């Protein structure tokens, strides 16, 4: 316990390893310290770490936060094998500027700290704009075709798709940067919703289970089709193709022939369950030498995400449309929603993303409140309602205490 | 004294105020003081007109009521 | 540093920070109006500054 061995890291990138003295203090080290590292890069023909004009020379953690100099090495938590920096900091010591009309004052501060409106980030909004107005489009002219079979729905939102789909094609190959690919991206992501229901809204009769195996499937091959040959944007389109997929099996059988929809949805909770742990091998395989595997890592990381994203979705769905509040033994739909969250919320601390991690937590909590709520709404009563409210507002209290405790 | 309380003050000293006050609500608006237009007063009398407008207006309702005067049901 | 006359820091030692008079030199607004002649406007700016 008297020296502990730690990493420093010198000018421009070099690691040297050295034991560190582990009980005199910092400021003690950091002089014949410094000999020492210049010593080896003069050995190796590099250069030598030299001050200029004013600052000072300290000792800090990877992360660039210093440590105090009159503390000793073992006083901070700093064990054998860490590594730290040694750096020069220059001197921030100057005049400080004054401006006495308060008018001017004003303008000459305010215009420092924020951020003005530009051209880049204007035709951002546009684009973003034009992107809302065409969800908004298809809503209006998919209303309509609930209530009249005639071809107008599917006449009309063709040509929007194709129009839309056309721009995209000339800024993606006009493209230089990212910013630039940005607006491109927005821009061809939106032509998918309108040419999916211009295509599920072709076939004529009252709208149900033989339009939902078009919108769904061509929905799937829209996704694909812009991933594999945009290779961008991984995490939304992936998700996008897993519930497309899904839901055409469920309406093809119910297009077919099906006994129930308890019978459907079943399949689907089991199929959901057992995809969860395949998901990392999936995510895993799905995927100057360094740049290709840190290419390949964020990929990869990508698409568990996206993955484990579009699981959710479905399970919420078919879970609190299981548990009706009426049909038969309501309490076994019940406890079971309960042992499918206990395992969703014990299995995300296997994860160690961050967003992950809480994406699966709260997938478990989504389905409890959005169940209890369900028994508020129907079967409603004065005991139904305060019940529902006292679980919800106690739920979430206990978590907290046990997470922080 | 520090010009504390309520008082007296001049026509010069009037203008004076309200001329600071257009200038520094441009500042934290535009960041800038240069004026070389000075949009702030051309925006507002718009909107004198405005009210102008429908008042002259009400003053022609007025007048046609004493004209030939008439009564709706209430 | 060096004695030799021509260094102006020989002797000198820093003890903190403060203030003190700029290099510049100002020179008074002439024909100034008497105060009852005076805008008050440009009264205050000039004198603050």
């Amino acid at each position: 316990p008297q020296a502990v061995v730690v990493g420093v890291m010198a000018g421009e990138g070099v690691q040297i390893g050295v034991l560190l003295d582990a009980n005199a203090p910092v400021s003690v080290m950091t002089d014949p310290l410094l000999k020492v590292v210049n010593s080896r890069l003069r050995e190796l023909g590099e250069a030598p770490l030299e001050a200029t004009g004013r600052g000072r020379w300290a000792l800090c953690l990877v992360d660039g936060a210093p440590l105090r100099a009159t503390q000793s090495l073992t006083e901070q938590d700093v064990y054998d094998g860490d590594r730290l920096w040694i750096r020069f900091i220059a001197d921030t010591e100057r005049r400080s500027q004054v401006i006495e009309h308060i008018s001017t004052a004003v303008a000459s501060d305010l215009s420092k700290r924020f951020a003005r409106i530009d051209p880049i980030v204007a035709v951002q909004v546009g684009a973003s704009m034009v992107a809302t107005g065409v969800v908004l489009a298809t809503g209006v002219l998919g209303w309509w075709r609930w209530h009249h079979n005639t071809w107008l729905t599917t006449i009309y939102t063709a040509v929007i798709g194709v129009l839309v789909l056309a721009v995209a094609m000339l800024l993606l190959m006009r493209a230089k940067t990212d910013a630039d690919r940005r607006v491109a991206d927005i821009m061809l992501m939106s032509a998918i919703m309108p040419v999916t229901v211009a295509a599920a809204a072709a076939p004529p009769g009252p709208v149900g289970s033989p339009q939902a195996v078009l919108g769904f499937g061509v929905l799937t091959v829209a996704a694909a089709l812009a991933l594999r040959f945009t290779g961008r944007r991984l995490g939304i389109y992936t998700t996008i193709v897993i519930i497309g997929a899904l839901t055409m099996l469920a309406a093809l059988a119910r297009m077919v022939a099906a006994t129930s929809a308890v019978t459907l949805l079943s399949s689907l909770l089991l199929i959901c369950v057992v995809a969860y742990h395949a998901a990392p091998a999936l995510s895993r395989r799905l995927a100057s030498s360094v740049r290709d595997v840190l290419l390949q890592a964020e990929r990869a990381r990508s698409f568990l995400s996206g993955l484990l994203t579009g699981l959710g979705v479905m399970v919420v769905v078919c879970m609190t449309s299981l548990c009706d509040p009426h049909t038969g033994q309501r309490w076994l739909p019940l406890i079971l929603a309960g042992f499918t969250s206990g395992f969703l919320l014990l299995r995300g601390r296997s994860y160690v993303d961050r967003w992950q991690s809480i994406t699966l937590a709260g997938t478990a909590v989504i389905i409890a409140a959005a169940v209890c709520v369900r028994y508020a709404l129907e079967l409603s009563s004065p005991l139904a309602v305060s019940i529902v409210a006292a679980i919800l507002v106690l739920l979430p209290a206990a978590g907290m205490a046990a997470a922080a405790h | 004294g520090s010009g504390y309380g309520l008082g007296l003050s001049t026509r010069t000293q009037v203008t004076g105020y309200q001329f600071l006050a257009r200038r520094t609500a441009m500042a934290l608006t535009r960041w800038r003081v240069r004026m070389e237009i000075e949009p702030g007063r051309r925006q507002t009398l718009a909107v004198v007109a405005s009210v102008s407008a429908a008042l002259v207006i009400c003053l022609g309702a007025l007048l046609w009521s004493f004209i030939s005067p008439s009564g709706q049901l209430n | 540093r060096k004695p030799d006359g021509k260094d102006l820091n020989f002797g000198v030692v820093r003890v903190g920070v403060g203030m003190t008079r700029p290099e510049v030199t100002w020179g008074e607004p002439q024909n100034m109006p008497t105060d009852i002649e005076l805008e008050p406007v440009t009264g205050k700016a000039l004198q603050e500054f």
